[PDB]
């Protein structure tokens, strides 16, 4: 039911999920339960769903 | 008046047929009293029809006090009665329920077992025939269902003494030629107690009911809404696997009739009181059944 | 208080007056005690059952100290008369009132109450003050007082206030416990949940006497039960419903008052709250049974 | 766990018996599971070859 | 392996007996606790819950 | 908009996102009630 809010580290991206009844792959980077990023504050895509949103690292 | 009548007490067989009459002078358009048959030592047998029109209308039985010691359920089987009519009308469930189908009520299944109550041994549980050193029958064992297998007795003096065939006892043999001509039952509720359960078919055998799923679903929900009120636990499941073998019984003969909502409620308690459960639990447990009573019926309609 | 309708929800001004019938009645047996005035000024009311002595062995009964919890206060209300009607005939409480003192505390939170009547029915804490106003005041006792199952925030409402008796409504009682010394029984009276509990709330550390509490628990149910059927559970406060620190009745177990315990009433959650007044004396009558029985393994 | 039924004339008795089975004084016996009633009510073993807890309810 | 929990939030109490999760941030003040007999009556429901499941029942303060 | 709970005291009923129930009774903020004679409604805003 309820929305799970996870912080994704990957060396180009940091990544914000908010994930219902999922969580992150482990190909979507360190992942790890977190606040939802400032800036993630809407396409649910997929065991459920997760939306995601992504700022670049240069 | 049924208003000023005493339901935090226990009533003999005359205050008990007197308190129908009471009741059909004063609700004629909605209950009437049936006579289906007399018992052995020939007192009527009654049941209370509630009804407000149509020609034999999908139908609910409820029967009480079919072993005459459980007082509780003839107890209850008054205050639901009273119920019914103070509830038609205002109860927008029991309205639609009662607008579609009708209600027949037996308060006293067992009237001789029940004047003996009375007079002689209160912890008397059979019929009085003497078809006489060990008087009476079993009325639920006396089904023709499983009748005569485990869970009854062929000794006159055991207490679960099946007769000598199905059917023999009139007090059955009543409600079985009304149910069958009938022809229109939905739900089959037989009152007893004391365990706090309410219990599916079979009694006589292990194997599964095709309605297993359904009635154990129904089952699940009637417990809820009936613990509810005061926190009153009971369990259910088939009777076999929740209280003991039992053959002959009514819910498994009304169930191979097809009637598929048959159902059997222990009421309170769980052995403290047991058949002699005080007065002043009489409105609560009449009050937390009926919840029970209406979930099944409302899953019925 | 014969012409008195018990079978209804009083105001405070219909209680405070009831007291006053009642001690004029019975000026042998009751006296009105003003214990403190609440945070809004309303006086604090201890209702004294007994027959004499000096500082006899005594039992002390709160109620309403969550303002909401209507049966409590209705039930304490019963519970006064029906000590009144009970003393001098029945001999086991006439036994109990011969040897001992009973303290009879109807509405240990009369700005709650007050407010529970006005604004808003399903209020809980003290009314003192923050926007958010008002602290638990049974998260407000000095025992494991700050710990889990209290909350640090004004606007929650297990707030366990700035320090233990803060609240003077809290503070007035221990006071009283305290300066008499010697109570024997301490008895809390909430709604809802059909519960009897003894300590401990805020530790999951077994009391001494757990045995004993557990058996006069048993017994208590037992006797309640009889009346009307109505099942209750029973155990420590932290197991049987949550972790509660501040609590009165871990408070008054640590000053060595040894039957403490707390009554969660009914019903189990279908009125909750909002039990009917038609079961005002129904409740009444079974919780008078489990109360007389602590009592009586008391004396 | 070895559990039975007993039927008597006035009450059926729950067993659930380890190193035993109900004696011929217990009544008409029948293996059976173990209903709520009996779990709830048969909490004391007591010597019985092995033993047994055991709790009855008259027929209701 | 099934592991309950009390979360205390300003207005109500949550039981949760969770099986692969544990209660979210959003559930309140949650305490690994044993659980109660109204826990366990009424937190009958297992839900998908994280990467897991819970059963979950609340009381009011009371 | 998150949900916001009432209890309302014939019956006891209310959850809502913007809105709150009108005097729909004796209505206070409230957890959600369990079951969510004298009967029970289960009501939604907006
Ligand atoms: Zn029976
Ligand atoms: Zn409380």
């Amino acid at each position: 039911t309820p929305d799970e809010s996870f912080l994704c580290y990957q060396p180009d991206q940091v990544c914000a999920f908010i994930c219902r009844g999922a969580a992150p792959l482990p190909s979507e980077g360190e992942c790890n339960p977190h606040p939802t990023a400032p800036w993630a504050r809407v396409e649910w895509v997929p065991t459920g769903q997760c939306r995601t949103t992504c700022i670049p690292y240069v | 008046s049924t208003n000023t009548f005493n339901y935090a007490t226990y009533h003999t067989l005359d205050e008990i047929y007197d308190f129908m009459d009471l009741l059909v002078a004063e609700h004629p358009q909605l209950v009437s009293k049936l006579q289906i048959g007399r018992s052995y030592e020939g007192r009527p047998i009654y049941v209370l029809k509630f009804s407000t029109g149509g020609s034999n209308r999908p139908a609910i039985w409820i029967d009480l006090g079919i072993h005459s010691r459980e007082w509780i359920t003839q107890a209850t089987g008054v205050w639901f009665a009273k119920k019914f009519t103070e509830d038609y009308g205002q109860d927008p469930s029991f309205t639609a329920i009662l607008d579609s189908m009708d209600i027949f009520l037996e308060i006293v299944t067992n009237p001789d077992g029940f004047a003996f109550t009375h007079s002689q041994n209160r912890l008397w549980r059979k019929t009085r025939s003497v078809t006489s050193l060990c008087v009476g029958v079993d009325a639920n064992r006396n089904w023709d269902a499983g009748f005569g297998k485990a869970g009854a007795s062929s000794s006159p003096c055991s207490e679960t003494y099946h007769g000598k065939y199905a059917n023999s006892e009139v007090e059955v043999k009543s409600i079985v030629d009304f149910v069958k001509d009938h022809g229109n039952f939905k739900a089959f509720l037989s009152i007893h107690s004391y365990s706090q359960l309410l219990l599916y078919p079979y009694g006589y055998t292990t194997q599964s009911i095709p309605d297993k799923t359904e009635l154990n679903q129904v089952a699940k929900s009637a417990v809820a809404a009936l613990k509810s009120l005061y926190g009153t636990s009971y369990k259910y499941g088939s009777i076999i696997t929740t209280i003991y073998q039992a053959s002959g019984g009514s819910i498994d003969w009304s169930y191979n009739q097809g009637i598929k909502y048959s159902f059997t409620f222990e009421l309170r308690d769980t052995g403290r009181y047991g058949f002699l459960l005080p007065a002043s639990q009489i409105i609560p447990t009449a009050q937390e059944t009926w919840l029970g009573v209406l979930t099944i019926m409302e899953h019925t309609v």
